[PDB]
């Protein structure tokens, strides 16, 4: 057993690690306070589930978990919260003056005089720990936290921790939801200064998420929880292979060797089947077949895009609940002759498979039916740069003006960062075509 | 369609299906970066409050 | 009030249709770059896709299906007939096609090419080829010839079948092709437009010297410039569909609808449904559609075949106002709403 | 958190009293500074603008600065008079007799250490101060002179808080005196330099909507003050009422201001409302609060483009028909937004709605329309000063003509500046 430590930067990143943390106790039966009855070895052990809870005498489940704001509100909302007892003081860190929507005031200003502390914060979870395997790392990508902050932390982890890997789960803005007209400037120099220290990266884009509340679970305007929640059950497929019994993704160097075989490309697409509202009436359970054909559906991916128009480098097929090998091989079978599947040459068209035989559990009162089946797909295919050339089009738009760009300035950022950041990702975009598409 | 590497549980079971085959920076380095833009900040200041003070 | 942007100013056929969508009052052009239309005319080559569908309140079309070039270039257009097994290998209407790239590039076909070659050259059959890619065309049956011409050079070419034996239209024994244009809208539904067009040469069809090349090759542009019988028997070197009927009639004892159009309806329709699941925007963010024309040889016993498929067409001057009222109709007005002139392609045959 | 408001001068004591008498009467506090609601969302932000006193009474952070003591005066003895902590009254006796200089450089240097105490006692007693906001006129002598006066010693003493004002911008049709074109450039120069963002307020505008709208045939000062009221509360409301938005003008500063002169914000408000019954649809609220009758800057919107908008709708209502109808305004207008900065038009929402109506909107503009104010002020003051006219009040105080032609200079330089980007 191999520990992972959890980490949350800015507003979207602790919300949605509350969520996720919440969906985790339901899942391994940790009530609120801790105590996890079913675990029989009291005070300590080396289950799973202890990669992302640790054990203390009295049989509190405490998870591996460091909070990070630069201003109290949305922490203090955890310390009050329904999971107060859960979490030690320690793991929850605030400031008190937030960035400002500015990744140079996340990044430098306020960065400089909060990184020490939250690195012995995060020390203090490693020496608990009998084997590292490295870092979740959940933030935003428009926020001033969100992006400059994580982006200075994730510089310094490499070195303090740099055998580790380290996974990154990205809320990329979206209008709808945004917050900000700058987010994509914060957007392109933080993928910028964090594209080496990140081993593999799942990007969510809000716009996506949005819609699949909006269509799939009859929400007219979606709250950040009801997002969340989603998002939440979309990463515990994702990480249930760490917590639980299996043979594929089970620590997180599996994660870059199945998904990321170019280091930079390591942007795997997610795609989640079915989402079903709990206030449906009558509802008609969907087979293998249905769930695996909805992971080729653009409607159910975390990022819009069209993935027929790119190549496929990796495939994972997570499924939960009522699910065995031979109805996934006929799913797959029947799905390959209707779909515009295609691989690049110097990969095997093929799937990695695992199934958890414990369907989806739904947070009480949640907008999410309870299911007999579901299934996450992790594809890395290039029609992801679909969303970077989105990002880098609006960046290049008010950077031509240099918009804004007084606000970065004045924090000590150097305006040649921006045009250092905005390089990188058209070579990041470049890269992307050449790997997925061949001569016009 | 070769179905291979089959791992099973109780919790569930694992596998892999192919229907084809195929065809860092310094601490130092850091908080220099970070000191660099304090000094371009507390500059900035400084000239603000010079020219308050002409 | 319906917005839209004009992203390439070179096209005959969308300029009068961006004419026409003002005349309504009820469409305006935004400016190029303004991001918040409904409906994009766009350019033709890196046509940015990856940014349709994704403005709030904002249904968006665009008059482009992304991956339909697969189509409409001569490599590809070989690749996916011997490809896809709806068109097979064994294609009854498209002529024998090989990709051939060149030397300097170093898949490629070119030595599965000459064992057709010589299976034809001790089988005594006629053997004229055609070497072409996506002016610089040249007819010979030395093989040992064409590929010294294609490496010379620099792009891929494909070296296809020449038909040695057309029809050919009399008085003048004279060579033609055919073009139709199709509609293909945001629900896939496939819309031939009536009216075609016979792009005729007005030079008699010589079998003896290809190396000359203008009663071998129809285009609009050669036979304007090299041929000197321009403009002799028809207007523009083009005979529309009531005059190509009767002389059918009276020649041939038979209609155009009999002896060519259900092959060329036919080809249309096996076309589209092969790369529908690849460019469908049916559960998509944003809306496609996209005018064709596809281009047919008739030979003596009144077979069709297909020769190319262009994805950004030009139209016959007399029929621009018909069809571009007609895009706006089906293809715009359709998604955007303020006896037909097409013919509605479709067959569902049970087996 | 916390802002600290200054009121300054006859016009901005006048505005700023009716401002705290209506966000007063929002939050439930009564004029003894007892709270006396029904909602604890009225006390979640509370803390922004008051202080807590001895038995949880609330004391508003506001210093009131006038270099006579009439107008204070008669603060203390209005309706909410005594809300006000006695020791933030802060007067000189002499006046500034509309003349910027004696607020900017001898009467107002004389009290402005003693006001900048009182800053200072209400700033130690603030968790964590974000900024400050001056309520002043521009046409005047205390407010206009005084009032940039102290936004320079403020911006010394905390150059990292954020400075924001509500300035009262003069007007021909409502003037008290022929040097008010001077006084507001003066100031003008001051507000591009010193401020994060300027919130427009053009007696013009105020007086026109008074008339050709409200149909008031003689408008009085009081009925101009409605005006400003309400839109002071409607942009405030994200300061004041528990929200998606936190209470902080960083953020909106950072948002809106694109390039850091260019902080001068056209206000809004709709229905436009006289001291009636009928529901105001979504749509109707949207329609109005963009139309330059319901402008609170005498500028045109059509004759420029926007570069940042921020909309606050408030009462209960469907923010799905709230986001189709800024949708479709912004879709069927997108000439008029910059196509440079993507997606630049946000819109707030707040349960509460002001006294009096049940849906209102409050609509904030940094549009490069906002120009023709300051034309309009460059030329009236290029009128005087080709001739040197009424410069003798000025000189007289130790002022120099070289100090007038940097002051126009440095507009006609900000007019050109918005200009730049209406053609980019
Ligand atoms: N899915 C989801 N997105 C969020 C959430 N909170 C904010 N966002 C989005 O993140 C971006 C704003 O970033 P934040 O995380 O709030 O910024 P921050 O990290 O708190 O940084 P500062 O507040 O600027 O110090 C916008 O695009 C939001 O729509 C959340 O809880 N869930
Ligand atoms: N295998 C073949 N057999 C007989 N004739 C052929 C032929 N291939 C091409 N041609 C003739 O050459 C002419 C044009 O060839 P090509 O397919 O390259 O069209 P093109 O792209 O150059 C102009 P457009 O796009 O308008 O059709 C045809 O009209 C036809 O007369
Ligand atoms: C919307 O009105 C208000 C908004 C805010 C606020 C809080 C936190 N983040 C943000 C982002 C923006 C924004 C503004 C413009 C654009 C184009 C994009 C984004 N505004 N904003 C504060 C407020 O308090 C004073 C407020 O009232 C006026
Ligand atoms: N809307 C409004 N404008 C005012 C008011 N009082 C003065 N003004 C304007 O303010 C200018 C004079 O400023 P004033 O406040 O009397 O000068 P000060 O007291 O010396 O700062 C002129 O433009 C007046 O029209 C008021 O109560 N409401
Ligand atoms: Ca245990
Ligand atoms: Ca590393
Ligand atoms: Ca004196
Ligand atoms: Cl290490
Ligand atoms: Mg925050
Ligand atoms: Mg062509
Ligand atoms: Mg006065
Ligand atoms: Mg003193």
């Amino acid at each position: 057993m191999r520990e992972c430590i959890s980490i949350h930067v800015g507003q979207a990143g602790v919300q949605i690690g509350n969520a996720c943390w919440e969906l985790y106790c339901l899942e391994h039966g940790i009530q609120p306070d801790g105590q996890m009855p079913s675990d029989k070895t009291i005070g300590g052990g080396d289950d799973s589930f202890n990669t992302f809870f640790s054990e203390t005498g009295a049989g509190k489940h405490v998870p591996r978990a460091v909070f990070v704001d630069l201003e109290p509100t949305v922490i203090d909302e955890v310390r009050t919260g329904t999971y107060r007892q859960l979490f030690h003081p320690e793991q929850l860190i605030t400031g008190k003056e937030d960035a400002a929507n500015n990744y140079a005031r996340g990044h430098y200003t306020i960065g400089k005089e909060i990184i020490d502390l939250v690195l012995d914060r995060i020390r203090k979870l490693a020496d608990q720990c009998t084997g590292l395997q490295g870092f979740l790392v959940f933030h935003s990508f428009g926020g001033g936290t969100g992006s400059g902050f994580t982006s200075l932390l994730m510089e310094r982890l490499s070195v303090d921790y740099g055998k580790k890997s380290k996974l990154e789960f990205s809320i990329y803005p979206a209008p709808q939801v945004s917050t900000a007209v700058v987010e994509p400037y914060n957007s392109i120099l933080t993928t910028h200064t964090t594209l080496e220290h990140s081993d593999c990266a799942f990007m969510v884009d809000n716009e996506a998420i949005y819609d699949i509340c909006r269509r799939n679970l009859d929400i007219e305007r979606p709250t950040y929880t009801n997002l969340n929640r989603l998002i939440s059950q979309i990463v515990s497929s994702i990480t249930a292979s760490l917590r639980f019994d299996g043979a594929l993704n089970v620590d997180l160097t599996e994660f870059q060797t199945n998904l990321v075989p170019y280091p930079r490309i390591h942007f795997p697409l997610a795609t989640y089947a079915p989402v079903i509202s709990a206030e449906k009436a009558y509802h008609e359970q969907l087979s293998v077949a249905e769930i695996t054909n909805a992971c080729f559906e653009p409607a159910n991916q975390m990022v819009k895009c069209d993935p027929r128009h790119g190549k496929y480098m990796a495939c994972c097929l997570l499924y939960r609940g009522d699910v065995v090998p031979k109805d996934v091989n006929a799913a797959i079978a029947t799905i390959k002759t209707k779909r515009s599947i295609q691989f690049v040459d110097w990969c095997p068209t093929g799937f990695k498979v695992g199934i958890n035989y414990q369907p989806p559990t739904v947070v009480p009162g949640g907008d999410l039916a309870k299911v007999q089946r579901a299934v996450c797909m992790l594809s890395n295919t290039t029609a992801i740069a679909e969303a970077w050339a989105r990002l880098d089009h609006k960046f290049d738009l008010m950077y031509a003006k240099r918009a804004f760009v007084h606000w970065y300035v004045g924090e000590g950022m150097e305006e040649g960062e921006f045009s250092e950041a905005r390089e990188d990702m058209a070579a990041l975009e470049k890269d992307y075509e050449e790997v997925g598409v061949d001569s016009v | 369609m070769e179905v291979i590497e089959l791992n099973k549980c109780t919790s569930g079971q694992s596998f892999e299906v192919i229907l084809k085959p195929p065809s860092d920076p310094s601490l130092e380095e850091i908080q220099k970066k970070l000191e660099a833009a304090e000094e371009r900040r507390k500059y900035q200041e400084a000239e603000l409050l010079k020219h308050l003070a002409e | 009030m319906y917005t839209f942007v004009v992203r390439d100013e070179n096209s005959s056929v969308y300029a009068e249709v961006s004419r026409l969508l003002l005349a309504t009052g009820q469409w305006k052009r935004l400016r190029k770059d303004n991001p918040r239309f409904n409906l994009m005319l766009g350019e033709r080559n890196r046509l940015p896709f990856g940014r349709l569908g994704h403005e709030p309140g904002l249904v968006q079309l665009v008059n482009y299906y992304r991956g339909a070039d697969k189509l409409c270039r001569k490599a590809s257009l070989v690749k996916l007939i011997k490809t896809s097994p709806e068109l097979s290998e064994s294609c009854t209407w498209f002529p024998e096609s090989y990709v051939i790239y060149p030397t300097n590039l170093k898949t490629d076909e070119r030595e599965v090419f000459l064992a057709a070659y010589n299976r034809r050259r001790e089988g005594r059959e006629g053997n004229v080829w055609i070497a072409k890619s996506s002016e610089g065309i040249l007819i010979s049956s030395e093989a040992s010839e064409l590929l010294d011409f294609i490496d010379e050079q620099g792009q891929v070419h494909v070296i296809q079948k020449y038909l040695e034996k057309p029809l050919l239209l009399e008085p003048g024994h004279r060579k033609f092709d055919i073009r139709s244009w199709v509609l293909v809208d945001h629900l896939y539904n496939i819309y031939l437009y009536r009216e075609g067009v016979l792009r005729t040469s007005s030079e008699p069809y010589n079998s003896a010297n290809f190396q000359d090349k203008t009663c071998h090759l129809t285009n609009h542009c050669i036979q304007k410039e090299y041929s000197k019988n321009y403009g002799r028997y028809e207007e523009g070197n083009e005979m529309f569909f009531e005059e190509f009927n009767q002389y059918l009639m009276d020649a041939l004892n038979t209609t155009l609808e009999n002896s060519i159009l259900l092959q060329i309806k036919h080809i249309i329709r096996s076309c589209l449904m092969c790369i529908e699941p690849a460019i469908s925007t049916k559960h998509l963010h944003y809306q496609s559609f996209q005018l064709f024309g596809f281009d047919f040889m008739v030979d003596e016993e009144l077979k069709v075949w297909l020769i190319e498929v262009n994805g950004a067409p030009a139209c016959a001057q007399k029929l621009y106002a018909e069809l571009c009222q007609g895009i706006v109709d089906v293809a715009i007005s359709s998604v955007f709403p303020l006896t037909s002139i097409f013919i509605k392609l479709h067959h569902h045959h049970h087996h | 958190r916390e802002i600290v408001h200054i009121q300054a001068g006859q016009c901005g004591n006048q505005i700023g009293a009716k401002f705290w008498e209506v966000i007063s009467d929002e939050h439930g506090i009564d004029p003894t500074g007892s709270y006396h609601g029904d909602s604890d969302l009225q006390l979640e932000r509370i803390n922004v603008y008051y202080n807590e006193a001895t038995g949880n009474k609330y004391v508003p952070r506001a210093i009131l600065v006038d270099l006579e003591p009439g107008t204070m005066d008669s603060v203390r003895s209005g309706p909410f008079g005594q809300i006000f902590r006695p020791d933030n009254f802060v007067f000189g006796q002499s006046g500034a007799g509309n003349n910027w200089a004696k607020g900017h450089y001898t009467e107002g240097a004389e009290l402005v250490d003693s006001v900048l105490d009182v800053v200072r006692k209400e700033s130690e007693s603030c968790d964590c101060l974000q900024g400050f906001q001056l309520t002043h006129s521009l046409g005047g002598g205390t407010g206009s002179g005084m009032g940039t006066l102290l936004i320079s010693k403020i911006r010394e003493e905390y150059p990292d808080r954020i400075m924001n004002t509500f300035s009262v911008m003069p007007s021909p049709k409502v003037s008290d005196t022929v040097v008010e074109p001077y006084n507001a450039t003066l100031s003008v120069h001051q507000l591009v330099e010193n401020t994060d963002e300027t919130y427009c307020i053009d007696n013009e505008a105020l007086y026109d909507i008074c008339f050709r709208t409200l149909k008031l045939t003689t408008p009085t000062y009081g009925d101009l003050n409605h005006l400003v009221s309400a839109t002071m509360s409607g942009v405030t409301t994200c300061l004041r009422f528990p929200g998606q938005l936190n209470a902080d003008l960083r953020k909106l500063a950072v948002n809106m201001v694109p390039f850091p002169r260019l902080h001068f914000f056209m206000p809004g408000f709709a229905p436009l409302t006289s001291r009636q019954y009928r529901a105001l649809t979504v749509p109707e609220l949207t329609q109005q609060m963009f139309d330059s009758k319901n402008m609170m800057a005498a500028c045109d919107p059509r004759h420029g483009r926007y570069l940042t908008v921020a909309a606050i709708f408030r009462g209960r209502m469907s923010m799905k028909e709230v986001d189709e109808q800024m949708l479709n305004v912004q879709n069927k207008n997108s000439s008029y937004f910059v196509e440079w900065i993507p997606n630049n038009v946000k819109t707030a929402v707040c349960d509460i709605p002001p006294r009096g109506l049940k849906m209102s909107a409050t609509f904030i503009g940094n549009s490069t329309a906002i120009q023709e104010l300051f034309k309009r002020i460059s030329e009236q003051f290029t009128a005087m000063f080709r001739r040197k006219a009424f410069l003798h009040w000025y000189t007289g105080e130790g002022m120099d003509e070289m100090e007038f032609t940097e002051a126009e200079s440095n507009m006609n330089d900000l007019v050109s500046e918005y200009q730049q980007y209406q053609d980019a």
